[PDB]
């Protein structure tokens, strides 16, 4: 159907500003009311916001956590929806999706990724697994951004590897692992672009 | 790798050389077994044809001395002469240089000429590239025996082609199809598209699908005339 395009992700310091863009093909955005939903892991859906259309008025609302610490602003000439954040804070490292009307939420955009970073890039440190219980892998450990790969035996074993989403600790650095499963020469590949390096580190089986 | 076995092959240039020679498989093997220039031979074109490479002195004793009994020896330009003992003992350079590749896996079946048989991908190594540099490639089994494997379009990639002759002399004698194509890319009276494409156009001819719409990216379809069909009269008592 219609198109709405968002822009504006990426790496944010917290305490400071960053605006969001998001615009309307296919249908006239002078006529809609604009609403905001941010979403972050470990919750659901979350309404932060709207925007009233014009011959409406030009009226806003906000939620009780953000009152005063955000602000949405629109252009119908040129016809975009802005979010403008002011003094953001580490928690609010989520993806926003922009819906078109103020209750119907009919539509929802593919969303942009923006995060608030205190940390700085680090190069990962990975651990071998040795097996004290078959199965053996390596632990990627304190490194930043995302993402990293995992590779074993140079891209030949690809059956029985379970990797495992990198959970932000309460630190601030990322930490994965990658395990196999064989039955009793083995090593895994880990490859850091952002930082450019790569790591062959055997397992003991 | 192209570049540090060229300036490794560099040093021990100037010395020796190589010689096409067309007698016989172990004939030649007895020929040259009198001298000690040689471990194995070189190359294999096809059964009948072979190269034979070493240093100056026992090539030349060679060329002059079957220059009297048999077919004319044609001594190649080669500034070095590989595939010969002449390798060994500038291994460790060789390894110092190629010794930091990493091996992908192969899309399509890389078919070797040194090992007889169909690799991996994961297998290439600094021995893998050295053993290619010092001793035989089997190019005739090669071709032989993947013409019985069920390919019949053997073309070649080259400015030049030179070894269609050993192709067809190999693939003619194998228990498979005989109108199994072999075509070049340029040769040496021209390098232009048109030559390029009168070999793409003879390699299509013979069952090989080419896409002719790339080589007219600006142009739209015409209104052609229909087929013309060929008839007799056929007219049963109606």
């Amino acid at each position: 159907e219609v198109q709405l395009v968002q822009s504006g992700g990426g790496l944010v310091q917290p305490g400071r500003s960053l605006r969001l863009s998001c615009t309307a093909s296919g249908f006239t955005f002078g006529d809609y009311a604009m609403s905001w939903v941010r979403q972050a892991p470990g919750k659901g859906l979350e309404w932060v916001g709207f925007i009233r259309s014009k011959a409406y008025g030009g009226t806003t609302e906000y939620a009780a956590s953000v009152k005063g610490r955000f602000t949405i602003s629109r252009d119908d000439s040129k016809s975009i929806a802005y979010l403008q954040m002011n003094s953001l804070k580490t928690e609010d490292t989520a993806v926003y999706y922009c819906t078109r009307g103020g209750t119907l939420f009919d539509y929802w955009g593919q969303g942009t990724l923006v995060t608030v970073s205190s940390a700085s890039t680090k190069g990962p440190s990975v651990f071998p697994l040795a097996p004290s219980s078959a199965a053996l892998g390596c632990l990627v450990k304190d490194y930043f951004p995302e993402p990293v790969t995992v590779s074993w035996n140079s891209g030949a074993l690809t059956s029985g590897v379970h990797t495992f989403p990198a959970v932000l600790q309460s630190s601030g650095l990322y930490s994965l692992s990658s395990v196999v499963t064989v039955p009793s020469t083995y090593i895994c590949n880990v490859n850091h672009k952002p930082s450019n390096t790569k790591v062959d580190k055997k397992v003991e089986p | 790798l192209v570049v540090g076995r060229s300036r490794l092959m560099r040093s021990l240039s100037g010395e020796g050389g190589m010689a096409a020679v067309a007698l016989g498989e172990a004939a030649v093997r007895e020929r040259l077994r009198p001298w000690q220039d040689r471990l194995s031979v070189a190359a294999v074109n096809g059964p009948r044809s072979v190269v034979v490479s070493g240093e100056p002195g026992a090539l030349r004793a060679f060329s002059e001395d079957c220059a009297a009994e048999g077919i004319r020896v044609r001594d190649i330009d080669v500034d070095y002469a590989s595939h010969s003992p002449q390798i060994e003992r500038v291994r460790e350079e060789l390894l110092e240089t190629t010794g930091d590749i990493a091996p992908r896996p192969a899309r399509v079946t890389f078919h070797s000429t040194v090992e007889s048989r169909s690799m991996d991908g994961t297998e290439l190594d600094a021995r893998y590239w050295y053993r290619n540099l010092r001793e035989t490639v089997r190019f005739a089994d090669a071709v032989t025996r993947l013409a019985e494997s069920g390919y019949d379009a053997f073309i070649e990639v080259s400015p030049h082609p030179v070894v269609v002759q050993a192709v067809e002399e190999a693939v003619e004698e194998a228990d498979g199809a005989e109108d199994a194509v072999v075509v070049g890319s340029l040769h040496r009276d021209g390098g232009d598209l048109s030559a390029f494409l009168r070999s793409m156009a003879t390699a299509h001819v013979s069952g090989v699908d080419i896409r002719w719409d790339v080589a007219l990216p600006g142009a739209a379809p015409f209104a052609l005339p229909t087929y013309p069909f060929q008839r007799k009269r056929y007219w049963l008592q109606p």
